[PDB]
């Protein structure tokens, strides 16, 4: 999708195996904000999206936090707590074609801003000078989108296929995770347990704490677990710490 | 529309002015009167734009201006090449396009 | 930037032509196109200009009989004449408008208007008889 | 808790549908006995050219489809009129169905998640409205409108409450802390029971009224066209 | 990528023949060489194949007759034909095997495999008789 | 070995498909199956290769398919420039390569 109707499908509810894309080599920028991609194996987040897209020309590198031009500002921004990866590389053999495929827009002057991770459609006329014009192109009312160029005559200007992967690990159970295959759990034992994600050492005991259906894990007054639903049993255990004290 | 006078005249060396009067809706309220260069046989060339502005790649004796209702095209130091007629274009006063009579420049 | 035309040749009065005009190395949408037309051994006169998109406009002398078009997948810029008379005896040129930034004066900065004319295209003679 | 809750003892508007404006968030209670409310429309123009959320209890199964809808200007749902002409759409969802009966429901938009909360009780008194669903969804939603007789609608507002689990992990009570300088006092001390004294909440501050600007008036605009423009470098 | 041959022409059944595979643009040892031959008005016959390093690899057909070689200094490929035989007759071609991520497929990294052949040499004619 | 048929035809605008029937050990084992097209006087030209892809640059009608231990190339909308053979080369199974009987195809 142009750059002005990025697509974005929200992933959950699969495996993610983020090897596959690691390792790859066609990828020219893979940078990772907030994790690193060497240890997205290992985690598991709520709610995963991919927005795709084309930026040719300049902007090739306006795809991160913190940064302005006409497209992280016009196009797709991304807000400053962005927390994921942006995979780039340029398509030139795929997205070109023997002509010209100007098939990609950019939207050009938009109005005064866009907020983060917001996308509009709109192609309604652009005025810069007097108000009368309404959906009209006149003197000082110009179509607001103008098409992308792209043959290698123009490297800075051929296209780079952009995913921009935004992890969200905080909103919900835990639906989309690693390669991980799991084990058996094991009570009554001091181990270093691993529910989906929520990393951590004790030993699992059962409880009486009444779950309600909807809740998942009991937390402390710090930021630290007391209680778990334990995934492939909805079981409800305790994480007590095994024991310590001076000597 | 825009009259021009139909042909001038010069020796090289010296300068010619070209004038191009209009109403005040183009020339007179807008400020986008350009100015072209056609030589027989060929495409018209742009010489002038913005009213005041020159398109790079072009031989820096060229000059334009207007003076209210009425454009000005200020060739210098004319040489051979410059035989060929020029035409006035103004802006449009909300797109009907208009254009000059043509004049047919002539080096002594 | 290269601009080819074709279409036109000898036609009877109250007929029908459609004139082309492809453009390569930039769009039909990209930069505003407009269509001028030079009378035998005459000035040049505008026929019709086209924006980026959502206009069709022409001149009083044309009105009602010439209407301007293109196809974005090909590329290229079309003029129907409908109704031909014997006063639009000319050859037929399509001019590409000024691309935004133009030369980019560092001043002013993506303010399309930019309103001359950037190369043209070859011409084609259309004769009315 | 910082959330989106019902501010305690607020103006509920008592209906007996016209549309109604969801700014950041909408309470419905109606107390039925023989299901005569038979839903809910949520979007921002519902004229199709945007998507809009629709929610209509079919006999047996919840229906939830964000779809560009045409909807009438009277839509009801008991032959339906509205669920017609739906084009391109991004959303279908199925789920067991909903509904001296009072039935609860809360409606907030939360980054795109529809949040849809719920409690059905046998209205003064208190009761927890645990979570039902949360919809992907991912639209703009300015107004709403029921489908059909007697519903209350309270809005939501950004308001910090002192939620009281209690020892089997159920919401019991509640203290709207900007309701009155009583409750604020209950979150500072984090108690719903405060002893004889004078505790200080907050602090008053004197907001100002009018930014005004003194600059210089002198019109010179900057020679930046004699350092940029220049000739010669 | 470029491959020229040179080595063929007429030989004596029982006799011995060594060909050429000159290769610019790569090495004998970057992507797998491989031999093909094709019968005149024929199919295609593979006839061996060297691997990046390490590998003598040939077909029943001519085991323990031709083996194949190569020059890392002068970046050529050889066959060497010992005991040819008439159903030798064959015009002979050196093809390079696929470069690893070939086409810049993105999902399989670097696994060498990739086993297709890619541009050939121009072939020279072996007529033993 | 692979075989093919020795020949096949068709007329310009519908589809052709080819077939190479083999063991399990390569088509049927391994994922590598390829194909060529070769002109008389010219050198083959890979037409597909991992037995589902197409090398970028060449026609998009090109399509192969592998059912089992047997592969399928299926051209579509034959043009005039089609008219060569075609040689369904599967992987080698240890190195051991093999190539089909090759299908002449002729286009009415
Ligand atoms: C309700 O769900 C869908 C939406 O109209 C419909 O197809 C289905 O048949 C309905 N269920 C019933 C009538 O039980
Ligand atoms: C069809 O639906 C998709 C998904 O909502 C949308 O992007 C597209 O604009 C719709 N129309 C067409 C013609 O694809
Ligand atoms: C917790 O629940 C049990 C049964 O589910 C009940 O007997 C007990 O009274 C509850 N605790 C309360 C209400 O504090
Ligand atoms: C600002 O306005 C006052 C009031 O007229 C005037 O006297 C003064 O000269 C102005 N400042 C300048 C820099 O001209």
């Amino acid at each position: 999708a142009s750059v002005y109707a990025w697509n974005r499908k929200r992933i959950s509810n699969c495996v993610a195996d983020y090897s596959v894309l690691y390792n790859s080599a066609s990828f020219s920028t893979f940078k990772c904000y907030g994790v690193s991609p060497t240890k997205l194996n290992d985690l598991c987040f709520t709610n995963v999206y991919a927005d795709s897209f084309v930026i040719r020309g300049d902007e090739v590198r306006q795809i991160a936090p913190g940064q302005t031009g006409k497209i992280a500002d016009y196009n797709y921004k991304l807000p400053d707590d962005f927390t994921g990866c942006v995979i780039a590389w340029n398509s030139n053999n795929l997205d070109s074609k023997v002509g010209g495929n100007y098939n990609y827009l950019y939207r050009l002057f938009r109005k005064s801003n866009l907020k983060p991770f917001e996308r509009d459609i709109s192609t309604e006329i652009y005025q810069a000078g007097s108000t009368p014009c309404n959906g009209v192109e006149g003197f000082n009312c110009y179509f607001p989108l103008q098409s992308y160029g792209f043959q290698p005559t123009n490297v800075g200007y051929q296209p780079y296929r952009v995913v921009v992967l935004s992890f969200e690990l905080l909103h919900a159970p835990a639906t989309v995770c690693g390669p991980k295959k799991s084990t058996n759990l094991v009570k009554n034992k001091c181990v270093n347990f691993n529910f989906n994600g929520l990393t951590g050492t004790g030993v699992l005991t059962e409880s009486n704490k009444k779950f309600l259906p909807f809740q998942q894990f009991g937390r402390d007054i710090a930021d630290t677990t007391d209680a778990v639903r334990d995934p492939q049993t909805l079981e409800i255990l305790d994480i007590t710490p095994c024991s310590f004290g001076g000597v | 529309a825009l009259t021009q006078p139909a042909s001038v005249s010069g020796s090289p060396g010296q300068s010619i002015t070209i004038s191009c009067t209009g109403t005040s809706s183009d020339v007179g309220g807008y400020n986008y009167v350009s100015w072209y260069q056609q030589h027989p046989g060929k495409a018209p060339k742009l010489m002038i734009y913005d009213v005041s502005n020159r398109p790079s790649g072009v031989s820096n004796r060229f000059s334009g201006s207007k003076s209210g209702n009425t454009a000005s095209l200020t060739i210098s130091g004319l040489q051979a090449e410059d035989e060929a007629d020029y035409y006035c274009s103004s802006y449009t006063s909300s797109s009907t396009r208009v254009f000059g009579t043509g004049t047919k420049v002539t080096v002594l | 930037v290269q601009l080819v035309e074709s279409g036109g040749g000898l036609i009877q009065p109250g007929g029908s032509l459609r004139l082309s005009c492809a453009a390569s190395g930039f769009t039909v949408s990209n930069n505003y196109m407009s269509w001028v037309r030079q009378a035998p051994g005459k000035g040049l006169e505008w026929v019709s200009v086209i924006y980026s998109g959502g206009s069709t406009y022409y001149a009083d002398s044309v009105k009602g009989r010439f209407t301007i078009s293109r196809d974005k997948s090909k590329n290229t810029l079309y003029l129907q004449m409908n109704r031909l008379r014997a006063e639009d005896t000319a050859v037929y040129y399509c001019a590409r408008e000024g691309e935004v930034e133009g030369y980019n004066d560092f001043w002013s900065g993506y303010s399309r208007d930019r309103y001359y004319f950037d190369y043209w295209g070859q011409g084609t003679l259309v004769t009315v008889s | 808790t910082q959330d989106l809750f019902l501010p305690f003892f607020s103006n509920v508007t008592w209906f007996h549908n016209p549309v109604l404006p969801f700014n950041d968030g909408v309470y419905f209670a109606s107390t039925e006995k023989s299901n005569i409310i038979r839903g809910w429309i949520f979007g921002t123009t519902l004229d199709s050219k945007t998507q809009s959320l629709l929610i209509v209890n079919n006999a047996t199964n919840v229906v939830i489809k964000v779809c560009e809808f045409q909807f009438c200007n009277d839509p009801f749902l008991s032959e339906f009129r509205v669920y017609s002409s739906a084009n391109n759409c991004t959303f279908e969802y199925v789920s067991q169905p909903f509904l001296k009966n009072l039935r609860e429901f809360v409606f907030k938009n939360i980054d795109g998640y529809f949040k849809i909360y719920s409690k059905h009780t046998p209205p003064q008194g208190f009761s927890a409205l645990e979570p039902l669903v949360d919809l992907p969804i991912g639209i703009n939603i300015t107004r709403f409108q029921t489908l059909l007789a007697a519903y209350y609608v309270g809005y939501l507002q950004p308001r910090t409450f002192l939620l009281k689990y209690n020892e089997n992990g159920t919401i019991t009570d509640a203290v709207d802390c900007a309701l009155d300088p009583l409750s604020e006092t209950k979150c500072t001390l984090k108690s719903f029971t405060v002893e004889k004294g004078i505790y200080q909440t907050s602090n008053f501050r004197v907001q100002p009224t009018e930014s005004i600007v003194r600059f210089p008036n002198i019109t010179n605009l900057c020679p930046f066209g004699e350092v940029f423009n220049a000739t010669r470098f």
